[PDB]
């Protein structure tokens, strides 16, 4: 059961549910630490929809403001 | 606005969440792989117990300190997430 699981460590290694479509915010800030202009290229890309970064499903645009990408941006790339 | 709010409001939250996937596989996706799969449960127990490697990925899943009795029952509850 769920709670025998929990005692013998199994859920350190396992989720229950299965991953969203697209990447988690913490593998995204990851993955941009350190890169020139990885603000404003995340917010072109939350604008303007992206593809070929993480797998064969691209991400469509988002009706954001300008605004709303960079905060959304710099939201993003501070998951740590 | 807050970015958290935006997240949930912008539709972003139907494709993303913030914490990324762990090691193994996720157990809806075990119990949807040998769902109707014959023998399954003892399959599932064997691994558990044993540890193995190569059907998700190269990472292993080392041996489990469980009791043949408990694998069985760990494989059964994996199998019922669905
Ligand atoms: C709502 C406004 C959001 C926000 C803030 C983000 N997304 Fe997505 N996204 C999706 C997929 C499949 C990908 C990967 C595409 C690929 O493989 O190239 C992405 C990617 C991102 C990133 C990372 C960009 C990068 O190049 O590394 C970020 C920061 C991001 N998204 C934020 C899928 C979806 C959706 C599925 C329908 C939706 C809706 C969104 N994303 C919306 C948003
Ligand atoms: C605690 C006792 C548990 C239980 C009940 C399960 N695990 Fe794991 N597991 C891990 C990895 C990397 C894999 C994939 C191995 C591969 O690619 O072949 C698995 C796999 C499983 C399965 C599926 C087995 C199959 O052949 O399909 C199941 C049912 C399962 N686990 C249950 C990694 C880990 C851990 C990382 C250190 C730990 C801890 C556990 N698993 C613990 C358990």
């Amino acid at each position: 059961n769920e709670q025998l699981a929990k005692q013998k460590g199994c859920m350190a290694c396992h989720d229950l549910k299965a991953k969203m479509v697209g990447p988690a915010y913490k593998d995204v800030a990851a993955k941009f630490a350190g890169q020139a202009g990885a603000e404003a290229e995340l917010a072109q890309r939350i604008k303007n929809g992206s593809q070929g970064v993480w797998g064969p499903i691209p991400m469509p645009p988002n009706a954001v403001s300008d605004d709303e990408a960079q905060t959304l941006a710099k939201w993003v790339l501070s998951q740590k | 606005e807050d970015p958290e709010v935006l997240f949930k409001n912008k539709g972003c939250v139907a494709c993303h969440a913030i914490d990324t996937k762990k090691v193994g596989p996720a157990y809806a996706d075990v119990a949807k792989k040998y769902a109707g799969r014959k023998d399954a449960v003892d399959y599932l127990a064997g691994k558990i117990k044993k540890g193995g490697s190569g059907v998700w990925g190269s990472v292993p899943m080392p041996p489990q300190n469980v009791t043949d009795a408990e694998a069985k029952q760990l494989a059964q509850w994996i199998l019922s997430i669905k």
